[PDB]
């Protein structure tokens, strides 16, 4: 629970300007969240794909 | 009056002969079941071997058959 927490005050206060690369989504299902939960934080944002057909 | 000892030679082969070999016979039966054992302990976490072996073993098969929650499961 306070591992949860403490996610809460990475997200909202640390992230700003430290990052945490070593870390996945993935890591956090059936820490601190489910797999639903970190589903969704994953889906708000936006990574590079694969280029499209024109490259 | 004897004139001839009376014997046979039993067939052997490799200092081998059926006598010998059938008082080892149950030996060979447990160790079959020692390197058995062993074996089937040895491959005990592979998947398969539960799910196809240990998991159909009556009363005690239950020890195997375990669910990662849906919740919980990354992949
Ligand atoms: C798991 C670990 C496995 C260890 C297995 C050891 C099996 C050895 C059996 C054995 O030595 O049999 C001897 C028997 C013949 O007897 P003798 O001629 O040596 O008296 O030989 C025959 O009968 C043939």
């Amino acid at each position: 629970a306070s591992l949860r927490r403490g996610y809460q005050v990475y997200k909202e206060v640390c992230a700003a300007c430290h990052s945490l690369d070593r870390i996945a989504w993935r890591n956090l299902v059936g820490v601190t969240h489910t797999t639903d939960e970190a589903k969704a934080f994953a889906e708000e944002l936006e990574y590079d794909d694969e280029p499209d057909d024109e490259g | 009056y004897v004139k001839k000892p009376s014997y046979k030679i039993v067939p052997h082969f490799l200092g081998f002969n059926i006598p010998t070999v059938s008082k080892w016979i149950p030996i060979f039966g447990i160790w079959g079941a020692a390197a058995g054992i062993g074996a089937l302990f040895l491959i005990e976490g592979v998947p398969r071997t539960r799910q196809d072996i240990l998991s159909k073993i009556p009363i005690i098969g239950e020890h195997w058959i375990r669910e990662i929650p849906a919740s919980d499961n990354p992949f």
